[PDB]
C-alpha cells in the first residue's frame, strides 16, 4: 500500500480521462449511425435541396 | 408494404358468459367466443375465420338448427346501439348487422324452422323483438319484463316455431305466442303458486311437452308450457350448493344438470337424486351435446373446456387460459420453450409450442403486475397491487420470499440484475427503490424519488451500469447503479409505456399513448426522429432481437408490427385479436414472436427476416 | 450434567408466595407472607432442590 | 436376517395366536416372501382487498389533479 | 440488562404498540417470526436458545376484536401466547365498566404477567405505559392497574404516551367524563406524562410533508420514532448518556407539574430533503417554533420551565452548544426564575432507521426534545369548561351510578383539577 501510495494522483486522473474520452467516442458513434440515418428533417430538407 | 406473415397457436377461451360453446350440428368444429370476436376450432386446431365486428365485447351466442347460420350480440356503453350479427357457416361472411336495442343484448335464440330468431335487451330498458331471416328487419317486440316483478334473463322458442318463453330474471316467467297476420306476441304468464325463486338457466325438451329451469336456490323447476302452471317442484334434502347455472337436455328424458361451485349431476324428472356426479374445476356456466349423443362438452367460467364421455362420466381438459386482463409475459433467456404470464390473483407457467400448462400459482383476491425471471432459473420475482413485492421458487410453486411494505401503492415494473444481487422496483408512487438480496434477508437501500406519476417499465443494460424507468409522467429517466443519483431525462409529450435499448447500446427507443415511436440519442434526450403508429390507435409493447435490425410493435388495435431497424418498414400480420394487446416478446432462438392480448388470448407468429 | 428440578415446576405452576424487586443496593426477595410461620416441612426440602440450578433466575431465589 | 428357529418362528408367523382357532403347522408358520397433469400452489391466508394498508389513492387523477386541493399556504399538496 | 417494561391498555395503546414493534425489529436484526440472520437488542427483547426472540411487553383489551387482528396478522410468531389477554366485552367510553365491576376480572391476570417479565430481568428500570385519555377501557383499566401495581412495586419510575384529547375535534361524547376522572388517579400513583393529540399530527403530517389523506398508520409511527428517541441512551453508546433516572429526576421539579410536552425535530419528506442543508443549528431551531408542537397550543403565551433534549446521529458537542447559546439568546423563548440553566443534552452514536414504507428521509442528525411547560393548563382549561357544562344538567352519569361509581366523585375529579390548575399559575408567577 505505502509503495503504491507515491502514484495517487495519477490514476485519479487517467479515470477521468478515460470516462471522458469513452463517452465522447459513444457520442460520435451515435452521430455516425444518425448521419448513416435516411428519414430524419435535415437529410429531407437535403434531398429536397438536390 | 404490410405483408401478411403467418398465424399459429390460438390460446385463449372466454367461458366467463353462459353458454358460449355450441358445437355446430356437423359435429367437427367448435365455435366458441373470445374478447371482442368468434373463434372456430377443428379437430386439427386450424383457427378459422376470426369473424370480425361487433365493436366491441361480445356476449351471447345463438345457432340455428340446420348449421348454417351463427348470431352473436355485444355490450356497448350507456345509450348506445348493440348490433347481433348473422354469419354463415360456409363462406365466413357478415350478412347482416342488425342493430335495433339499447345499451346491450342479453339473450338470443332461433326457431326451428329457420325462418325466426328472438332477441332479449336491456338491463334497465328490457324488451324483446322478433326477427326474420328472409328480410333482415324485425317483425314485431314488447317488454319482456312483468312490471311489478323484476328483471328477465333468457328466452328459447318450441318447436311448434310460434311460441316462445321468457325467463324470469327475479321471479317473470312469461309465455308468448307468436301469430303473423296480427304480426303480434301475446303474453300470458305461468303463475305459480308460492314459489318464489330467482331463475337462471333454462331449457327444453323434445316433444314440446316440458321445459326445465334451473334457480339461484339449487332447485329444479319443471315446467308445463300448455297448462300455463307450475309443473313441479325441485329437490329437497340436499339442494346443490350454489345456483343451478348450466342445464341440458337430452333425447330421453334425463336432464343434465350443473351447479356454478363446480359440481355435475345426472337427474331425472320424479326424483332429482345425483345418479352420476362429477366434481369438475370451476363455476359451470356452459353445457353443450354433440348430435350424436355419447359425449358432449363442458364451458366453465374459469376457462376450462372438458370434453366430458357420457357412458362412464370421465372428463379430459382440452383448453385453459386465464379469465381477466393479462400482462406481461417474459421469456427465459436461453430456452424458447417456456412462458410465464402473470394476471389478476394468477401466475401461470406454460409451454409453447404443445401450448400445455406446467404450473400455477394463485395469490387469493389481490391484482398482479409484473413478471421477471432472474438471470439464472432461480426464482421468479413478481410485483402484485397489495403493496408487496413477492419471488417464487420456479418449481412446486413455494414462496421464497415476500417483501412487506415496499411502496405506497402496488408495485408496478420490476427488474432483475445480471449478477443476481439486485432488484429494480418502481411503483405508483413514484419512490423507486433498489433491494439487495441475500441468502439470509433482503434490504433496501436507497429510494429515489425523481417521478411524479406511475411508472410503466425498467429496463437496465447488458453489463449492469446504468438502467432506465418508462413512466406515464412524461419523464424517463436514465439512472445509474454503481452510484445512485440521475445522469439524463427524457422529456416528452407522450405516456410512455415502452422503453427499449438498441442493441450494442447505441441509443434507446419510446413509445406510449400519442403513438409516436421515437428513436432517441443515448446523450442529452436529444430527439431523433418519430415514426408514427398505425392510425389513432395506440402502442405499448416493443421488442429488438439479439442483433439489432429487428423490430416488434404492438398496441391497442389489433396490429402487431414488424419492423426493419434503420429505416420505417412495416410487415402487417396483425390481423388477430382487437383485445388490447400489452406486451410482447421475441424467443431468445428468434423463431417465435409472442403477444399477449389483455382479454386473455397468447398468440405466437412465426419469425420473418427483416 | 444437571438434572430437571422441582423448584422449577413448583415455580412454573405458582406454589411459591416469592417475589422480586432488583433493588439498586442488590437483589431483594419480597416476602407476601409472613417468614416466621411458614411451612417449613414444605419450603426448604424444595428451596435445597433448587439449589441445583445453575441458570439465572431460580439460582437467586433458591439462594436468598 | 433369521438367525435360528425361534426367530424363524416368530420373525414372522403372521399367525395371531388369540384370533387364529383350531389351525395346522404349515397354516402358523407363514412369512410374507410367500404372500408376495398439472399441479398447483394455494397460498394458505386468504386475503381481502379492503383490509391493505399502503396508502389512500385520490379521488381526482392527481397526477393532473381534477378538484384543485394546493398544499395549504403554496405549493403541491400530492405526491 | 438496562431493561423496560412497556404495557398498551385499551384500543389506541395497542394500535401504536403495532406501530412501536417493528421499528425495534428494524433497528436490530430481528426478523419478524424472532430469528436474527447475522447485546444491544437487551432492554427490548429477551433471547430464547431455540434462535427465539421475544418481546418485553404486555397487550390488555377486555374486548377481543383489535387484539386478533395482531393475532393473525404480520406478527403472530414474534409474541408470547401470553402476552395477548383478551377479553369478550369492552367499556364503552364508561370509566365505571372498566375500572370496576367488570373490569376486575383481567386485572389480575395482567398482574401476572407483569409480575412473570419482571421476575427474569435482570436489571430493572421502569414502566412504559401506553394508555389513551379518550378511552373507555383505556383510562379505566389502567386507572385500576397502576393504584396495585405502585403499591406491589413503589419506587420504580412511570412514563406514560398517552393521547390528548384535542381541542376542537374529538370523537366521543363522554371524553370530558373520562377524561377528568383518571387524573384523580394520575397525580398520586404516577411520575411522569407524556401527552400528545391527534389533530396536531394531521397538521405535521400534511404541511411538512405531501401526505393528503392523513390516517392513524401515519400518527403512530412518529410517536414510535418518539418512543425510540427516548429509548436510545439504554441500548447504544456515544457521547453524553442519559438513563430513565436522569432525565425523570431532571424534568419533574414539583411532584403535582410532572406534565411535559414532547417534539420531534426532523420531519421531512423524501424529495426535499436534498434541498434543505438539515445542520445541528437548524434542527435545534426547529424544535422551538410555536408550529411543531405535537399538542396544540401556543408555548409562547406560556413559559418553558423546564426542558431536556434527546439527540442521536452524527452529531459533536460544540454545534450542540453554539445551538443552546442561540436559543437562551432569543426572546421568543421565555423562563421562570428557579431554573437558571434550563437544558440537558444526551447524545449517541446511532442514524435514525427507515421503516420501509414510511414517508420519511435518511436524515442522519435527529433530535427528540420533553418540555415541562406550564402552558398546558391552557388545555387543561379549554377541556375544564367543557366539564360542568355538563354536570350542571347532571347529563350522562346514570351510566355511571349504574356500573358502581357514586356520583361525588365527579365533584372530588372537579377539586382535584382546580387544585391542579391553582398550582400550575402559583408555581409559574415570578419572585
Ligand atoms: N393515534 C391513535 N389514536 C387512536 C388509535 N385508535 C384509537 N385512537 C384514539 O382513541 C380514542 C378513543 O379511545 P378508544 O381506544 O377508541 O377507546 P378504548 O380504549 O378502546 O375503550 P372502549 O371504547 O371502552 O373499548 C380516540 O379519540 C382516538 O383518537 C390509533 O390507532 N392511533
Ligand atoms: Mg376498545
Amino acid at each position: 500500500r505505502i509503495r503504491d501510495s507515491l502514484d495517487s494522483l495519477t490514476r485519479e486522473a487517467a479515470c477521468l480521462r478515460a470516462e471522458r474520452k469513452a463517452k465522447k467516442e459513444m457520442h460520435l458513434r451515435s452521430q455516425e449511425v444518425v448521419k448513416h440515418w435516411t428519414n430524419t428533417y435535415a437529410g429531407m430538407k437535403e434531398q429536397k435541396l438536390e | 408494404e404490410a405483408v401478411e406473415l403467418e398465424l399459429e397457436a390460438v390460446i385463449g377461451f372466454n367461458g366467463h358468459v353462459p353458454t358460449g360453446l355450441k358445437c355446430h350440428p356437423d359435429q367437427e368444429h367448435l365455435v366458441y367466443p373470445l374478447g371482442c370476436t368468434i373463434l372456430i376450432q377443428a379437430i386439427n386446431t386450424q383457427e378459422q375465420n376470426f369473424l370480425h365486428g361487433h365493436g366491441n365485447n361480445v356476449s351471447c351466442v345463438a345457432i340455428s338448427k340446420s348449421g348454417l347460420y351463427i348470431a352473436s350480440g355485444q355490450v356497448t356503453f350507456m345509450g348506445f346501439k348493440a348490433d347481433i350479427i348473422l354469419w354463415d357457416y360456409k363462406k365466413r361472411e357478415l350478412m347482416a348487422r342488425l342493430s335495433l336495442h339499447k345499451g346491450k343484448i342479453e339473450a338470443l335464440a332461433f326457431s326451428p324452422n329457420d325462418m325466426y330468431l328472438v332477441s332479449l335487451g336491456g338491463p334497465d330498458d328490457g324488451s324483446v323483438v322478433v326477427w326474420s331471416i328472409a328480410k333482415r328487419e324485425a317483425i314485431c317486440g314488447s317488454p319482456a319484463a312483468g312490471l311489478n316483478v323484476g328483471n328477465a334473463t333468457t328466452v328459447i322458442f318450441s318447436k311448434c316455431r310460434d311460441e316462445m318463453f321468457v325467463t324470469a330474471g327475479n321471479g317473470t316467467i312469461r309465455v308468448w305466442e307468436l301469430d303473423l297476420p296480427n304480426r303480434k306476441i301475446w303474453p300470458t304468464e305461468c303463475q305459480t303458486g308460492q314459489m318464489k325463486r330467482i331463475v337462471m338457466s333454462i331449457s327444453m325438451a323434445n316433444d314440446d311437452s316440458f321445459f326445465y329451469l334451473g334457480t339461484t336456490t339449487g332447485d329444479i323447476l319443471k315446467m308445463n308450457p300448455r297448462t300455463k302452471l307450475l309443473a313441479d317442484t325441485g329437490p329437497a334434502k340436499d339442494k346443490f350448493s350454489l345456483g343451478v347455472s348450466a342445464i341440458c337436455c337430452l333425447k330421453m328424458g334425463g336432464l343434465l344438470v350443473g351447479s356454478g361451485d363446480g359440481l355435475l349431476v345426472f337427474c331425472k324428472s320424479p326424483s332429482y337424486k345425483p345418479i352420476k356426479k362429477i366434481q369438475l374445476q370451476g363455476g359451470i356456466t356452459s353445457i353443450t351435446l354433440r348430435g350424436e349423443g355419447h359425449q358432449f362438452f363442458v364451458g366453465t367460467e374459469e376457462s376450462h373446456i372438458y370434453r366430458v364421455n357420457f357412458t362412464n362420466f370421465k372428463e379430459t381438459l382440452i383448453t385453459t387460459c386465464h379469465f381477466e386482463s393479462v400482462e406481461d409475459i417474459v421469456f427465459p433467456f436461453g430456452t424458447a420453450e417456456l412462458f410465464a404470464t402473470c394476471a389478476k390473483k394468477d401466475i401461470r407457467v406454460w409451454h409453447t409450442l404443445t401450448n400445455r400448462e406446467l404450473l400455477r400459482i394463485t395469490v387469493p383476491n389481490m391484482t398482479c403486475h409484473g413478471i421477471d425471471f432472474m438471470r439464472d432459473g432461480k426464482s421468479i420475482i413478481s410485483a402484485w397491487d397489495d403493496g408487496r413485492i413477492r419471488a417464487f421458487a420456479p418449481e412446486t410453486g413455494r414462496l421464497m420470499y415476500v417483501i412487506n411494505n415496499a411502496h405506497r401503492i402496488g408495485v408496478t415494473a420490476i427488474a432483475t440484475t445480471s449478477d443476481c444481487k439486485r432488484v429494480i422496483s418502481g411503483g405508483g408512487e413514484g419512490e423507486v427503490r433498489v433491494w439487495h438480496i441475500g441468502h439470509q434477508t433482503q434490504k433496501l437501500e436507497e429510494a429515489l424519488k425523481e417521478h411524479k406519476s406511475s411508472v410503466s417499465c425498467i429496463r437496465v443494460k447488458k453489463s449492469n451500469e446504468e438502467c432506465v424507468t418508462a413512466s406515464t409522467d412524461g419523464t424517463c429517466i436514465i439512472w445509474d447503479l454503481v452510484r445512485l443519483r440521475r445522469n439524463q431525462m427524457i422529456l416528452a409529450n407522450t405516456l410512455f409505456q415502452c422503453v427499449c435499448y438498441h442493441p450494442e447500446e447505441f441509443q434507446i427507443i419510446t413509445s406510449g399513448t400519442d403513438r409516436k415511436i421515437a428513436y432517441w440519442e443515448v446523450f442529452d434526450g436529444s430527439v431523433i426522429r418519430e415514426l408514427d403508429g398505425s392510425l389513432s390507435g395506440a402502442v405499448n409493447g416493443m421488442d429488438i432481437t439479439v442483433e439489432g435490425v429487428h423490430f416488434v410493435t404492438g398496441g391497442n388495435d389489433h396490429l402487431v408490427k414488424v419492423w426493419d431497424y434503420n429505416e420505417g418498414e412495416v410487415t402487417h400480420v396483425g390481423v388477430g385479436h382487437s383485445g388490447n394487446i400489452t406486451r410482447i416478446r421475441i424467443s431468445p432462438g428468434n423463431q417465435y414472436i409472442v403477444s399477449v392480448s389483455a382479454d386473455g388470448a397468447i398468440l405466437r407468429w412465426k419469425y420473418p427476416f427483416p | 450434567p444437571t438434572k430437571p428440578t422441582a423448584f422449577r415446576k413448583f415455580y412454573e405452576r405458582g406454589d411459591f408466595p416469592i417475589a422480586l424487586e432488583h433493588d439498586s443496593k442488590g437483589n431483594k426477595i419480597a416476602w407476601k407472607v409472613e417468614i416466621e410461620k411458614l411451612d417449613y416441612h414444605h419450603y426448604l426440602p424444595l428451596f435445597f432442590d433448587g439449589l441445583c440450578e445453575m441458570t439465572f433466575p431460580y439460582e437467586f431465589f433458591a439462594r436468598q | 436376517e433369521i438367525p435360528k428357529d425361534d426367530l424363524d418362528f416368530r420373525l414372522a408367523a403372521l399367525y395371531n395366536h388369540h384370533t387364529g382357532t383350531f389351525k395346522n403347522k404349515s397354516e402358523i408358520l407363514t412369512h410374507q416372501e410367500t404372500i408376495q397433469n398439472i399441479r398447483h400452489w394455494i397460498n394458505p391466508k386468504k386475503e381481502s382487498i379492503h383490509s391493505i394498508q399502503g396508502s389512500i389513492v385520490s379521488p381526482h387523477t392527481a397526477a393532473t389533479n381534477g378538484g384543485y386541493s394546493r398544499k395549504n399556504d403554496g405549493g403541491f399538496f400530492s405526491t | 440488562m438496562r431493561e423496560c417494561i412497556s404495557v398498551h391498555v385499551g384500543q389506541a395503546g395497542v394500535q401504536i404498540g403495532n406501530a412501536c414493534w417493528e421499528l425495534y425489529c428494524l433497528e436490530h436484526g430481528i426478523q419478524p417470526d424472532g430469528q436474527m440472520p447475522s447485546d444491544s437488542f437487551n432492554t427490548f427483547f429477551s433471547e430464547t436458545g431455540a434462535g427465539k426472540h421475544v418481546p418485553r411487553a404486555v397487550f390488555v383489551d377486555l374486548e377481543p376484536t383489535v387484539i386478533d387482528e395482531v393475532r393473525t396478522g404480520t406478527y403472530r410468531q414474534l409474541f408470547h401466547p401470553e402476552q395477548l389477554i383478551t377479553g369478550k366485552e369492552d367499556a364503552a367510553n364508561n370509566y365505571a365498566r372498566g375500572h370496576y365491576t367488570i373490569g376486575k376480572e383481567l386485572i389480575d391476570l395482567v398482574l401476572d404477567r407483569i409480575r412473570k417479565l419482571a421476575d427474569q430481568c435482570t436489571g430493572l428500570q421502569g414502566f412504559l405505559i401506553f394508555h389513551s385519555f379518550g378511552g373507555g377501557t383505556g383510562s379505566g383499566f389502567t386507572s385500576l392497574l397502576m393504584e396495585r401495581l405502585s403499591v406491589d412495586y413503589g419506587k420504580k419510575s412511570k412514563l406514560e404516551f398517552s393521547i390528548y384529547p384535542a381541542p376542537q375535534v374529538s370523537t366521543a361524547v363522554v371524553e370530558p367524563y373520562n377524561s377528568i376522572l383518571t387524573t384523580h388517579t394520575t397525580l398520586e400513583h404516577s411520575d411522569c406524562a407524556f401527552m400528545v393529540d391527534n389533530e396536531a399530527i394531521y397538521d405535521i403530517c400534511r404541511r411538512n410533508l405531501d401526505i393528503e389523506r392523513p390516517t392513524y398508520t401515519n400518527l403512530n409511527r412518529l410517536i414510535g420514532q418518539i418512543v425510540s428517541s427516548i429509548t436510545a441512551s439504554l441500548r447504544f453508546d456515544g457521547a453524553l448518556n442519559v438513563d430513565l433516572t436522569e432525565f425523570q429526576t431532571n424534568l419533574v421539579p414539583y411532584p403535582r407539574i410532572h406534565f411535559p410536552l414532547a417534539t420531534y425535530a426532523p420531519v421531512i419528506s423524501a424529495e426535499k430533503a436534498y434541498h434543505e442543508q438539515l445542520s445541528v443549528a437548524e434542527i435545534t431551531n426547529a424544535c422551538f417554533e410555536p408550529a411543531n408542537q405535537m399538542v396544540k397550543c401556543d408555548p409562547r403565551h406560556g413559559k418553558y420551565m423546564a426542558c431536556c433534549l434527546l439527540y442521536r446521529g452524527d452529531v459533536v458537542p460544540k454545534d450542540v452548544n453554539a445551538a443552546i447559546a442561540t436559543i437562551k439568546t432569543k426572546r421568543t423563548i421565555q423562563f421562570v426564575d428557579w431554573c437558571p440553566t434550563g437544558f440537558k443534552v444526551g447524545i449517541n452514536y446511532q442514524p435514525p432507521t427507515v421503516v420501509p414504507g414510511g414517508d420519511l428521509a435518511k436524515v442522519q442528525r435527529a433530535v427528540c426534545m420533553l418540555s415541562n411547560t406550564t402552558a398546558i393548563a391552557e388545555a387543561w382549561a379549554r377541556l375544564d369548561h367543557k366539564f360542568d357544562l355538563m354536570y350542571a344538567k347532571r347529563a350522562f352519569v346514570h351510566w355511571y351510578v349504574g356500573e358502581g361509581m357514586e356520583e361525588g366523585e365527579f365533584s372530588e375529579a372537579r377539586e382535584d383539577m382546580a387544585a391542579l390548575e391553582k398550582d400550575y399559575e402559583e408555581v409559574g408567577m415570578d419572585s
